[PDB]
């Protein structure tokens, strides 16, 4: 559950590394303030809009083989 | 070269707010988490304008605010999370215009990661045992009780963390004096990321999951 | 001779490991009740899982000198 | 020190005497009280009187 | 000599230590500059577990702390710091 | 036979003693079902249907006797098999397993967890077994230990949640026929526990409909009993159900039978205590009878009314509180003298609660409460009642803060001076409590003189071992403050008479009282009693009793802290050699006091010695720097600092360096700590340049010891390493080279303990210089040598920032070698849990492949 989730190990695939990269890089986007009030100025969207977009992108971002 | 910092003007972004009788009386009070600084404002009706009482530089990241006045309580205890798992339940003290950390508990490490709680704070107004959860399968249940002096005694964390299930939002619904029901928009991202085809994006939408953290079971059960 | 037996002249500074090692010399021990009251201190009761083992321990413990003193064993009714 | 020690001893004796006097006074007071109480004489069985 | 730990949900229970294992941290195992107090889980203070050392596993004589070199490294934010392993489990001599 | 029935067979005043703390060996105590692994119990070959569940009981033994994972596997398997095991046999095998007296504490917890899992699996199946657990969990809930009662309540709640509320009602309702008071109380507690978990209002109407009748006194008493039990088990959860329960409990406030009235009063008091202090709205529903019947009932009725009013008063408001107190005083102050203890304790508790309330001010207490409390209560008539001696003392200590300390300090100067030592102990305890609560403000001149005389008479007339006077003497001396100077000769003669008595316990108590009141008396700027104290202090230096020796050492330390050189009576040149052999003693408290004494000896003037004597004392104390007791370890470091500051940097450094080779590695490292003490006692250049020359020697275990010492030096130097860190970089780099297998852990430890000490202070340059060498040492197959580098990396990640550590560790994150990624991924994991979101703005731009979207384009905006 929470043993080591967030990073693979000796034979971790590049895709499975970038997936964790994006999945833990958005949490610093939905939680942090400067990197959330800065993306809503570029995309020109509200906080709720950008946050819901980032949350929905956590399904399988980076290009999923689903 | 040795530089020294000075805040010539505090922040002016109301990223959060919570209304409640925080001073104890019927006077309303709105707390605004402006990021690094947390402020309290009283809407003075005699003048119309809202007066910001305190602007405390918190030195953290308030991922969420959710006030709660206990059953038969004058003031309300603001729950605050930060970059670390150090959850702070603090109540306002009008004696000298200064806050007071009523209870600073340790939950997880620092950094607002997906598995480290401290992102969402769901209070149960018709009860107790506030949830404090992260985005990725991290959620603790702090049971709040009243001592002989009405003290805000925090119980042990009853962790009900899921397995690879992302959390959209969490709120505690007011139950009819029963075990507090806590609903959350959870989505299982594990069953979708394990297929070669690609159809996992469809047929897997968000789902309302409501857990009952009954004191009899002593754990948050779905 | 019943299953439960009372022992007198018990010391005030003794742990459960020494009492278990004293009780395990004859056989197993099912229950042991130590008195924490100042009006009931100095005496205890012990019951074994077997009647024959308890009857053997009541005969083997009668007169066992320990710590330069003597113990008094009694059969409860 | 052949005079200081003596002085100290004298002081101690005086203190002892004072203590004795106090004790005597206390005893006298107690005796006087025994003349009449006191909540209601032997107020112990009055409140009980069976049960 | 790799000691294991409980590492469960850190409850609201304070730490402890023995008369000989009171100085060193439950994780850092050092006597230098204790910074913060250690805690335990719900299965660390329950009946017989009331007031037990986190290192010696016996009687408690003080409160379990962390080393300043172990609290600055965010090591105290882990689970229950109780020193328990396969050998130092519940059914141990 | 069960453990609760056996505890019922024992009389009162006893406690059950628990046993002390490829499966393991068997045991004769588990012979009930130990025929599986011992005999040929073939349940699948020839046996009844589902006989293997009996072997599951042996599996339960595997949960008890066996390994933690092997024990939890049995529960994890039974969780998915309880539905296919049979409720009848499962209950018949699970209940007697824990009903036996052999259920240990951990065994009881395991059995409770197993029963809870079975109930969660067998929800509807637990209904027919309700008559079993109710007969088993009931006694266990009434056990002596709190853990036993908690486990019983948990089992009852689990059994109630298994079936419905109707089953629990139909089970606990007909159980009221138990005429035994114990059985009735057990049934009431069982019903209360069932209602506390199955919903208070879920069973409230059924209980109110079954108890509101007039069958007999049994049901009427059991109703209030269950109400009080539920209010005690729930606790603060009686706020919403307060009025809902008062509506059904008000039928006993005017009940005909006195027993029902007493039960209703007890239930009301329990509810008021649970819902206290606020929320007295429902209390108004019976507040009028509670305030009226104070002087209306008789005997038990008035006692119960007063007991309920004692809890209802503090929760009441400020207006009606005075009226309630005035209405209750007609039967409270009149019946202050209690014939028995049940009335006296209740009256004392009610008086304490009234004093705690803010309604009755101090004026009303001094008018109508002070004289009655002083006449009927303030006396030596309770010199032997322990419970009364505690209750009256607590009530007096609580009421002194409200009625003024001077109002009682000038009225309790007789019970302590009385010849009765029994009541004198309680009087001194109450006086000390009042002095500690109020302080020393309310202290009159005549009152202070009377208190001093009483304290002196109590200390002199200490015919027994009364520690109350010993604890109160220091409090009185502290309350004296500057007034202790005019009262100097009285306490001086008292201490002289108590010290020259030559009694062991008497001398110990005298030394303790002198050490407690040493700074108040000796520091009064007298310069006359110093000699009289020092002459008697150093006299009894060879006390055989270790406690008396420790007390004398503490008194001498207090005198040396208050006195100076050569103001102290014992000469320094004589007390030093006299105290030297005292430190060699193996006594814990004696050595702990002697260490502080030797330290304070070099506190103010600190010279007072030959250098050889100080060096010998330091060499003797160097072996005690790692004692079992942490107090001695702290005192040694506290004294060695001043010792080295007084002796000299060069001499102490040379002595410690020469001592490195002697005292082989069983206590050698402590000597290194002593070197660190020099770094903590003197400037950094006091041990740095002297220890630097100790590395020029080509010896292996000389430079090794130097590195092992620098490790603790930088680990205990604190934030002082930032001032001088570039001059020690090459010394650590030369040792971090490919020299040996033991000279590598030392350099890595030095680096890890210096990085944490120079955290964010502006010394990252030298940190990078050292990391350049510390990185190539990662490739080490030594299991005991990787941790020395792993800890260094884990410290450098948290003291350098992942922006550079991950920058180093990125080149090999996908290296072809299977044994090269095993270390790189481990270092990445170690640098990931620490600074989880801090390294997010540290990764490179992973370019986008044609099969997915790898580039994080959401961070390349220009706004």
């Amino acid at each position: 559950q929470s043993k080591y989730i967030g990073t693979g190990h000796a034979d971790t695939t590049k895709w499975e590394w970038l997936v964790n990269q994006h999945r833990d890089s958005y949490c610093s986007y939905m939680g942090h303030f400067d990197l959330l009030n800065y993306f809503a100025i570029a995309e020109n969207e509200s906080k709720a809009r950008v946050r819901f977009n980032l949350m929905e992108k956590m399904l399988q971002p980076c290009g999923p083989p689903a | 070269m040795f530089l020294y910092n000075l805040t010539l003007q505090r922040a002016t972004g109301i990223s959060f707010a919570i209304h409640g009788n925080f001073s104890g009386t019927k006077q309303q009070e709105i707390v605004v988490s402006r990021g690094k600084i947390l402020e309290l404002l009283r809407p003075d009706p005699n003048t119309g304008k809202v007066h910001t009482l305190l602007t405390v530089e918190v030195f953290g990241v308030i991922r969420s605010l959710m006030a709660f006045r206990l059953t038969g309580g004058t003031k309300d205890y603001i729950v605050v999370g930060s970059d670390s798992g150090r959850i702070v339940i603090l109540e306002y003290q009008p004696s000298k215009n200064m806050f007071e950390k009523i209870h600073q508990e340790t939950f997880g490490k620092s950094g607002c990661r997906r598995i480290v709680p401290g992102q969402f704070l769901a209070v149960d107004p018709k009860g107790r045992a506030v949830m404090i959860s992260a985005i990725e399968k991290q959620k603790l249940v702090y049971i709040l009780n009243r001592d002989a002096a009405a003290r805000l005694t925090i119980s042990s964390p009853l962790e009900a963390h899921k397995a690879n299930t992302l959390v959209y939002h969490v709120v505690g619904v007011d139950v009819g004096f029963e075990n507090p029901m806590f609903a959350c928009l959870e989505m299982d991202y594990e069953e979708a990321d394990n297929d070669p085809t690609g159809e996992a994006a469809a047929n897997t939408q968000q789902t309302l999951t409501f857990y009952e953290l009954d004191l009899g079971l002593n754990h948050v059960v779905r | 001779v019943n299953r439960i037996l009372y022992i007198r002249n018990l010391p005030y500074k003794i742990t459960a490991e020494e009492m278990y090692d004293i009780f395990g010399k004859y056989g197993p021990i099912r229950q042991i009740r130590v008195g924490n009251t100042p009006e009931t201190r100095g005496t205890a009761y012990v019951v074994y899982e077997d009647i024959f083992d308890a009857k053997n321990a009541c005969d083997h413990l009668s007169g066992f000198n320990v710590c330069n003193r003597y113990l008094v064993v009694l059969y409860y009714n | 020190k052949d005079a200081g020690n003596f002085d100290q001893n004298k002081l101690e004796e005086e203190m002892r005497k004072r203590k004795e006097r106090v004790e005597k006074w206390r005893e006298e007071q107690r005796k006087k009280a025994m003349e009449n109480i006191g909540e209601l004489k032997k107020e112990i069985e009055e409140m009980k009187q069976g049960k | 000599p790799d000691l294991i730990f409980c590492r469960k949900q850190a409850g609201v229970a304070i730490g402890r230590l023995c008369e000989k294992c009171d100085g060193k941290c439950v994780i850092c195992d050092s006597y230098v500059r204790p910074c913060t107090l250690v805690r335990i889980c719900d299965e660390c203070n329950y009946g017989s577990y009331q007031g037990r050392c986190v290192i010696c596993g016996g009687p408690g004589v003080s409160d379990a702390y962390y080393c300043k070199e172990c609290t600055i490294q965010e090591k105290d934010r882990d689970g229950c710091p109780k020193i328990v392993n396969l050998g130092s489990s519940k059914t141990d001599l | 036979l069960s453990d609760e029935e056996l505890d019922a067979m024992f009389p009162e005043g006893y406690k059950v003693l628990p046993p002390p703390a490829n499966l393991p060996f068997l045991k004769p105590d588990d012979i009930q079902y130990f025929d599986k692994l011992l005999v040929d119990v073939d349940e699948s070959t020839l046996s009844p249907e589902e006989q293997k569940e009996r072997k599951i009981m042996k599996l339960l033994l595997k949960i008890k006797n066996g390994t933690p994972p092997m024990r939890k596997a049995a529960l994890r398997q039974i969780t998915d098999k309880a539905r296919e095991f049979g409720a009848g046999p499962l209950f018949n095998q699970i209940l007697p397993l824990l009903m036996s007296p052999t259920l240990e504490d951990q065994e009881r917890h395991l059995l409770v967890k197993v029963i809870d899992r079975i109930l969660y699996k067998l929800d509807d199946l637990v209904r027919p077994y309700v008559h079993k657990i109710l007969v088993v969990i009931e006694p266990l809930l009434i056990d002596e230990d709190y853990y036993a009662r908690v486990e019983g309540r948990e089992i009852i709640s689990n059994l109630a949640k298994a079936a419905g509320l109707a089953t629990m009602i139909s089970t606990m309702r007909p159980d009221i026929d138990n005429m035994d008071e114990y059985v009735r109380n057990t049934t009431a507690r069982a019903f209360a526990v069932v209602a506390s978990a199955l919903g208070i209002p879920s069973l409230l109407p059924f209980l109110k409909a079954v108890c509101k009748s007039k069958k007999s006194w049994q049901a009427r008493h059991t109703g209030i009993k269950i109400v009080q039990q539920i209010a005690i088990l729930m606790g603060c959860a009686i706020l919403p159900h307060l009025r809902s329960l008062v509506e059904i409990i008000e039928h006993g406030l005017v009940d005909e039978q006195q027993k029902v009235r007493t039960i209703s009063a007890l239930a009301i008091a329990a509810l008021a205590e649970a819902a206290t202090p606020y929320g007295i709205e429902s209390f108004d529903s019976v507040l009028k009878p509670l305030w009226k019947g104070i002087r209306q009932h008789r005997g038990k009725g008035l006692a119960a009314f007063l007991k309920a009013i004692g809890y209802l008063i503090p929760l009441m408001d400020a207006e009606y509180a005075n009226y309630y107190t005035r209405e209750v005083m007609l039967i409270l102050i009149r019946e202050f003298q209690s014939p028995d203890e049940e009335m006296k304790k209740i009256v004392l508790k009610v008086v304490k609660q009234c004093c705690g309330t803010d309604g009755v001010e101090a004026n009303y207490i001094k008018t109508e409460i002070l004289p009655p409390f002083f006449k009927h209560f303030w006396q030596h008539r309770m010199a032997l009642d322990r419970r009364n001696y505690r209750q009256l003392v607590d009530t007096t200590v609580e009421l002194a803060n409200k009625v003024g300390a001077a109002e009682i300090i000038s009225r309790i100067v007789d019970d302590l001076k009385d010849e009765a030592e029994q009541y004198r102990k309680m009087v001194m305890e109450t006086i000390e409590k009042i002095m500690g609560n109020l302080g020393a403000a309310d202290i009159d001149h005549k009152l202070e003189e009377q208190l001093i005389d009483g304290i002196l008479y109590a200390f002199q007339e200490q015919t027994t071992e009364d520690s109350v006077m010993l604890n109160g003497f220091g409090t009185v001396v502290n309350a004296l403050g500057k007034r202790v100077k005019p009262y100097l000769p009285q306490i001086c003669g008292t201490v002289l008479w108590r010290l020259n008595n030559k009694s062991a316990k008497v001398r110990q108590q005298a030394a303790d009282l002198i050490s407690r009141t040493a700074v108040v008396m000796k520091t009064c700027q007298e310069e006359k009693l110093m000699g009289h104290l020092g002459v008697v202090l150093y006299e009894y230096l060879g006390e055989e009793y270790p406690e008396v020796l420790g007390s004398i050492l503490g008194a001498l330390k207090a005198i040396v802290n208050v006195i100076g050189m050569h103001k102290m009576t014992p000469p320094i040149k004589d007390l030093l050699p006299r105290l030297t052999p005292i430190l060699k003693n193996r006594h814990e408290k004696v050595q702990e006091n002697c260490i502080d004494l030797v330290g304070r000896i070099a506190d103010r003037g600190a010279e007072y010695v030959s250098a050889r004597e100080w060096m010998r004392i330091c060499f003797e104390l160097l072996e005690l720097l790692k004692a079992h007791k942490k107090a001695i370890r702290r005192a040694t470091v506290n004294t060695f600092g001043y010792i080295a500051k007084a002796i000299g940097p060069h001499d102490v450094l040379a002595t410690l360096l020469n001592n490195l080779k002697v005292q082989e590695r069983q206590n050698r490292v402590c000597t290194t700590v002593a070197i660190a003490i020099v770094a903590e006692t003197c400037s950094p250049f006091t041990v740095l340049p002297a220890l630097m020359n100790e590395y020029r020697v080509p010896e292996l275990n000389v430079q090794n010891g130097v590195l092992k010492s620098l490790s603790f030096l930088f680990e205990y130097i604190g934030e002082m390493g930032k001032d001088y860190i570039y001059a020690v970089t090459p010394l650590l780099e030369d040792a971090l080279m490919d020299r040996d297998l033991v000279h590598r852990q030392t350099a890595s430890a030095v680096v890890q303990h210096m990085s944490l000490g120079v955290y964010g202070f502006g010394c990252e340059d030298s940190l990078n210089h050292l990391l350049n060498y510390v990185w190539p040492n990662v490739f080490e197959t030594s299991p005991h040598v990787i941790q020395a580098v792993m800890g260094a990396l884990e410290g450098l990640r948290v003291a350098i920032g992942p922006c550079r550590m991950l920058q180093y560790c990125l080149q090999g994150l996908f290296h072809p070698a299977r044994k090269v990624r095993d270390v790189y991924w481990k270092i990445y994991n170690s640098i990931y849990i620490g600074s989880q979101d801090a390294l997010i703005a540290h990764y490179p731009r992973i370019y986008n492949d044609d099969k997915n979207t790898y580039i994080r384009y959401e961070l390349d905006y220009i706004l």
